[PDB]
RNA sequence: GUCCAGCGUCGCUGGAC
C-alpha cells in the first residue's frame, strides 16, 4: 500500500516529494532500458492532458 | 521454412540468415549479376514503403562478398551532406579499398609502380571537380581544356570528366584483381533531392562495362520526381500565357512522354524486380503460396510449436475483435496482410509482448492499446478522438457517427466493414471494431445502451437523408448531434425521449399515429367516438404493470403535449435498471426518472391497499432478475457486428409495420379476435416483438460462445402481422439445444437474460391485442407454452388466458386499458371485410 | 386442392393439411 502523508514536517506545497504515484510506471520504463542493452533504442513519452511533464524526465 | 522471432528487436541490422524472409528473391538476383558481365547493366529492386528494402540490399551485398566482383560499402544518399556530389563520395569509398590492397602486396617492385600510377589518376581527377560544382564559366580554365596529354592520348578533347573517371575504374580493377565493381545505392524514400543527384550521376558517369549499379526504391517517388524536373525546362513566361484547355493538354502528354522514355532508358524493363508483399509469400488458406512462414509467441519456443502467420493473425483478430470463425473474420486478416511489412510486426509484436506480461485478461484492450499506436496517423485523417485517458463509453458513440458520415455510406457503415475505397478509412475501420468490442467486455446491459446510441443515432438520420445542397449538410449534421446529444448523455431513455420529437417532426403521409417503433395515445377527449373506444386515461392501468406502462410514456412539447408509446423508452429504460446493483433503492427511481419532469421541445430543424407497496411486488422480481443479470452477463463476449446487424433487422421490421397498418384502422377491433384488425395494443405489441425477434436471429448467427449456430436451414423472415414466424424459430432452437445437451443460458446468453425481463412481460400478451384466431390459437398456446421453459417461473397461473382467449377478472402482468385507447387520424368509415 | 403467412409495384414467394 502506498502510504502518503499530508501534514509533512516541512509541509511542502502539494506534498510532492519523490515518485509520487508514477513509481510503478517508472520501474516499468527503467527495467525496459536495462533489458534493452542486454539498432534503434529511442523511447517516447506522450504529452498527457497538456501537463508540463518536464518533472517526469527529471 | 522461414522462422521469425517476435522477441528479438527485429532491427534490419540484426536480421540473420534464418530470420530473413526473402531467400528466394535474393537468390534470383545473386545469380543474375554474375551472368551479366560474363558475356546499361543497371539493376533496380522495387518495393513499396515499409517492404524491407534496406534489409534486402544488405543480404545481396553480404552474399556477393563471400568471374569475381568486389562490392563497395552501401551508400545512403539521404544521410550525406546536402552539397556533396555523389561522384566525390564514390571515389573516397573506392580509394579506401584501393589504398588497402596496396599495403597487402608482398613484392617491393610491384608496389611503387602501381601506387604512383594510381596516385596520378586521383590528382588528374581532383583537377576536374571544377566542372561539377560551379555556377559560371571562366576563361582562365580554357587553356587547361586545350591541353595534350601523354596519358592514354585522350581521343575527346577538353576535360570530359566521364572519360577521366572511366580509366580510374579500369586501374582499380587491376589493383583489386576483379572483373567489375558494383556500386549499390540505398533508397531516397525520405527525400526528393538525394534522388535527383543519384539519377543524374548514373546517366552520365557510370556507363562503362566495369560497373554494375543496383538502385533501390519505388517508381512512384521516382516518377513524381522526374516529371517535376521536366516542367522546369519550359520557359516560365510561356506558362502564364497560352493556358487554354487545348494547349494545357498538349504539353501534359508531351511531359508524360518524356517521363516514361527517360525512366525506361535509365532502368531497363528486363531488369526491374518487384519485391513480394506478405500476401504472395503466404497466399490464401486454400490456395498455394510458394513459401512458408512461422512465428514465435514465446522465448525459447520450440520450432515445432511455431504456427502459421494466418493463425498468428486470425487468433488475434478472432479473439481480439470477438468475431465468429468465418468469412467476416477472414476479411480482416486478408486486408491486414496487405500492409507494409514494417507495420505488420509492430501490430503483431506489440500485441503478443503485452500478452506475455499480462499473465505475469481483457484481451480486446491489449489489441486496442497496440493497434492505436500503429494506426495513429490514419486516425487524424478522419478526425477521431485522440485522448487516451478519455476512452469513455460515450466517446465511441461520437466516433462511429462521424466515421460513417465520412465514409459516405449509411446503409453499410455501421457494419464497420473495411470496404472503403480510401486506404485511410480502411485503417481506422478495424480500430473502431476493436473499440466496440473492448468497451462491452460482457458489459452489464451497456450493449443494450450502446446498441441504441451507437447505431440508432446513425440510421435515424437517414430520414433527413431521404429528402435532402452542400452548405446544409454541415448545418444539420452538427446541431443534430447537439440536439440529440450523442457524445454527451445521462441515460439511454434520455436519448429515446429526444427521439420522439425526431420521429414526430414529419409524420406518415396518412397522418396516423403509427410510426417507426412509435404509437401515439390520445390525451384530448375526441368527440363522439364510435364503438367502445374511450379516451386514454392514465388512471385505469393496473398495478404491477403500471411501472412497465409508466416507462412506455414520452410526452413531447410540440405546441401540444402528446404522449408517445415507444419501444425505445422501453428498451432505453432497461439500461437504467441494469446499470448497477448495490441497493434496492434506485431500482424504482428509473420507473419515474423520465415522467412528470422530462419535457422535450420541438427540434430546431422543424422548419414548420395503501398503494405504497403495490410496486414492491414487482420490485423483488426485478431485483432477482438483476441477480441473473449480474451472474451471466459478465460471461458474455459482445461483438462489433451484432450491433450493426441487430439494428438492421430491427429497422426494416418496424418500417414494414409502419406502412402495413395505415389503412387497416377500423371499428369492431376493440377485442382483437382475428388478424387484419389493427388496435393500439397490437401495434405496440409488434414493435416489442420485433425487438425480441431481431435479437434472436442475430445472436444465433454471430456471437463468441455460440461456435456453431443453432437454427433451421430455411428462410429467415420477420413477424409483421402474425406471431408464427417467431414461434417456429423457437421450436427449431428447442430440440437442437436439447439434442446437443446444451442449455439456453450458455449457448444463447444474450436472449436468455432479456426474455425474463419483468418490464417486457406485460407487453408480450396484451389482453385485447392477442388474436382469438380459432385456427391460429394453436400458435399462441404453443408460442406461450414454449416460453414456460425458457423462464422457469411460469407465472401465468393458467387463468389469465381465459379472459383474453374467450373473445370480471383480476390481472397483474397484463395491461387491460390500451385496447380502448384511440389514435390520432383514425377515421372510422369502413369495417371488417368479410372472411 | 383450399387455407394461413411472407416480399415487390396486383405480381411473386414460403409453410401446413
Ligand atoms: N526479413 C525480415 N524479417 C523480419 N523483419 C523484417 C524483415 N524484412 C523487413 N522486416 C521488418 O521491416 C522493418 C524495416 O526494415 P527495412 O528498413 O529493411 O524496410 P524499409 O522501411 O522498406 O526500408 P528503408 O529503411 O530503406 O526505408 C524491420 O525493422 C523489420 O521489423
Amino acid at each position: 500500500k502506498i502510504i502518503i502523508n499530508l501534514f509533512a514536517p516541512n509541509l511542502p506545497g502539494s506534498t510532492k516529494e519523490d515518485d509520487l504515484i508514477q513509481k510503478s510506471l517508472r520501474d516499468q520504463l527503467v527495467e525496459s532500458i536495462r533489458n534493452s542493452i542486454a539498432g534503434r533504442n529511442v523511447f517516447f513519452v506522450d504529452g498527457t492532458r497538456g501537463a508540463g511533464k518536464t518533472t517526469f524526465i527529471n | 521454412k522461414i522462422i521469425i522471432n517476435l522477441f528479438a528487436p527485429n532491427l534490419p541490422g540484426s536480421t540473420k540468415e534464418d530470420d530473413l524472409i526473402q531467400k528466394s528473391l535474393r537468390d534470383q538476383l545473386v545469380e543474375s549479376i554474375r551472368n551479366s558481365i560474363a558475356y546499361r547493366n543497371v539493376f533496380f529492386v522495387d518495393g513499396t514503403r515499409g517492404a524491407g528494402k534496406t534489409t534486402f540490399i544488405n543480404s545481396v551485398v553480404k552474399s556477393l562478398n563471400s568471374v569475381n566482383i568486389k562490392c563497395l560499402p552501401t551508400i545512403d544518399p539521404t544521410k550525406l551532406p546536402r552539397h556533396e556530389p555523389i561522384l566525390v563520395t564514390v571515389t573516397a569509398r573506392l580509394n579506401k579499398m584501393v589504398s588497402d590492397k596496396l599495403k597487402g602486396y608482398w613484392a617491393s617492385n610491384d608496389y611503387r609502380k602501381q601506387k604512383e600510377q594510381w596516385q596520378n589518376h586521383l590528382a588528374q581527377l581532383q583537377r576536374g571537380l571544377h566542372l561539377l560544382t560551379d555556377k559560371e564559366y571562366k576563361p582562365e580554365y580554357f587553356s587547361d581544356a586545350l591541353k595534350l596529354d601523354a596519358q592514354l592520348d585522350y581521343s575527346i578533347g577538353g576535360q570530359d570528366l566521364s572519360e577521366i573517371f572511366e580509366e580510374l575504374v579500369k586501374r582499380a580493377c587491376e589493383i583489386l584483381d576483379c572483373k567489375a565493381i558494383l556500386i549499390t545505392f540505398d533508397d531516397i524514400d525520405t527525400q526528393f533531392d538525394a534522388g535527383w543527384d543519384v539519377l543524374e550521376s548514373i546517366r552520365k558517369f557510370f556507363n562503362s562495362r566495369k560497373l554494375v549499379v543496383v538502385a533501390t526504391g519505388d517508381l512512384r517517388l521516382y516518377s513524381q520526381l522526374i516529371r517535376g524536373k521536366q516542367y522546369e525546362n519550359y520557359s516560365k513566361t510561356l506558362l502564364e500565357q497560352e493556358k487554354e484547355s487545348v494547349r494545357l493538354a498538349e504539353r501534359g502528354y508531351m511531359v508524360e512522354h518524356l517521363e516514361q522514355q527517360y525512366l525506361l532508358k535509365l532502368f531497363p524493363v528486363q531488369k526491374r524486380i518487384q519485391l513480394k508483399t506478405m500476401l504472395q509469400l503466404v497466399g490464401e488458406k486454400g490456395k498455394a503460396g510458394k513459401e512458408e512462414i512461422k512465428v514465435k509467441t514465446e522465448p525459447g519456443m520450440q520450432d515445432i510449436d511455431a504456427i502459421d502467420v494466418r493463425q498468428a493473425i486470425g487468433d488475434a483478430v478472432r479473439e481480439g475483435l470477438n468475431l465468429r470463425e468465418g468469412s467476416d473474420a477472414d476479411m480482416y486478416v486478408n486486408e491486414l496482410l496487405k500492409q507494409p511489412v514494417r507495420l505488420l510486426m509492430q501490430v503483431l509484436q506489440d500485441f503478443y509482448t503485452k500478452k506475455y506480461h499480462a499473465t505475469s485478461l481483457s484481451v480486446p484492450n491489449l489489441l486496442r492499446n497496440a493497434l492505436y499506436g500503429s494506426m495513429l496517423s490514419s486516425i487524424y485523417r478522419a478526425g477521431l478522438n485522440y485522448e487516451q485517458h478519455r476512452f469513455g463509453m460515450d466517446s465511441l458513440c461520437k466516433d462511429i457517427f462521424t466515421y460513417v458520415k465520412q465514409d459516405r455510406d449509411f446503409n453499410t457503415g455501421f457494419y464497420l466493414r473495411p470496404q472503403s475505397e480510401s486506404e485511410a478509412l480502411r485503417n481506422c475501420s478495424i480500430y473502431l471494431a476493436s473499440q466496440v468490442s473492448e468497451n462491452c467486455q460482457g458489459s452489464l446491459s451497456k450493449f443494450l445502451q450502446m446498441l441504441l446510441v451507437g447505431c440508432g443515432s446513425v440510421s435515424i438520420f437517414n430520414q433527413f437523408v431521404t429528402e435532402l445542397d452542400r452548405e446544409k449538410f454541415e448545418q444539420l449534421i452538427s446541431e443534430y448531434v447537439a440536439y440529440m446529444s450523442v457524445g454527451r448523455i445521462e441515460s439511454a431513455s434520455h436519448w429515446a425521449n429526444r427521439c420522439c420529437a425526431v420521429v414526430a417532426n414529419s409524420p406518415n403521409d396518412e397522418k396516423i399515429g403509427v410510426f417507426l417503433g412509435m404509437v401515439q395515445l390520445n390525451r384530448k377527449s375526441r368527440q363522439h367516438m364510435p364503438g367502445g373506444y374511450k379516451k386514454f386515461n392514465i388512471d385505469t392501468e393496473n398495478g404491477l404493470a403500471k411501472a412497465a406502462m409508466a416507462s412506455s410514456l414520452s410526452t413531447v412539447a410540440s405546441n401540444n403535449l402528446m404522449d408517445f408509446c415507444s419501444v425505445f423508452n422501453l428498451i432505453g429504460a432497461i439500461a437504467d435498471i441494469s446499470a448497477c446493483r448495490c441497493e434496492r433503492s434506485a431500482i424504482t427511481n428509473a420507473f419515474n426518472k423520465v415522467i412528470a419532469q422530462t419535457t422535450c421541445i420541438v427540434p430546431p430543424w422543424s422548419e414548420a391497499q395503501d398503494d405504497a407497496t403495490e410496486f414492491s411486488d414487482a420490485i423483488t422480481k426485478v431485483e432477482q432478475w438483476l441477480k441473473n443479470v449480474n451472474e451471466i452477463e459478465i460471461g458474455i463476449r459482445p461483438s462489433a457486428l451484432l450491433i450493426g446487424k441487430v439494428w438492421s433487422r430491427f429497422y426494416f421490421n418496424l418500417n414494414n409495420v409502419a406502412d402495413q397498418h395505415k389503412t387497416r384502422l377500423y371499428r369492431n377491433a376493440e377485442h382483437g379476435r382475428m388478424a387484419s384488425q389493427s388496435n393500439a395494443a397490437k401495434i405496440m405489441r409488434f414493435n416489442v416483438l420485433a425487438f425480441l425477434h431481431a435479437v434472436l436471429v442475430e445472436e444465433s448467427l454471430y456471437h463468441s460462445v455460440s461456435d456453431r449456430e443453432y437454427i433451421g436451414e430455411g428462410l429467415r423472415l420477420n413477424p409483421v402481422t402474425s406471431v408464427d414466424e417467431f414461434e417456429k424459430k423457437i421450436k427449431i432452437i428447442g430440440e437442437k439445444l436439447k439434442a446437443d445437451n446444451k442449455t439456453w443460458k450458455n449457448t444463447h446468453p444474450l436472449f436468455f437474460l432479456l426474455i425474463s425481463c419483468p418490464i417486457l412481460h406485460p407487453f408480450i400478451f396484451p389482453v385485447g391485442g392477442i388474436n382469438c384466431s380459432v385456427k391460429a390459437l394453436n400458435k399462441e398456446t404453443s408460442f406461450n407454452k414454449l416460453i414456460d421453459e425458457i423462464v422457469g417461473d411460469k407465472l401465468l397461473s393458467d387463468e389469465e388466458w381465459d379472459y383474453l382467449t374467450k373473445n370480471q377478472q383480476i390481472f397483474q402482468n397484463t395491461i387491460t386499458s390500451l385496447n380502448s385507447s384511440t389514435i390520432v387520424g383514425a377515421s372510422y368509415d369502413k369495417d371488417t371485410p368479410a372472411r
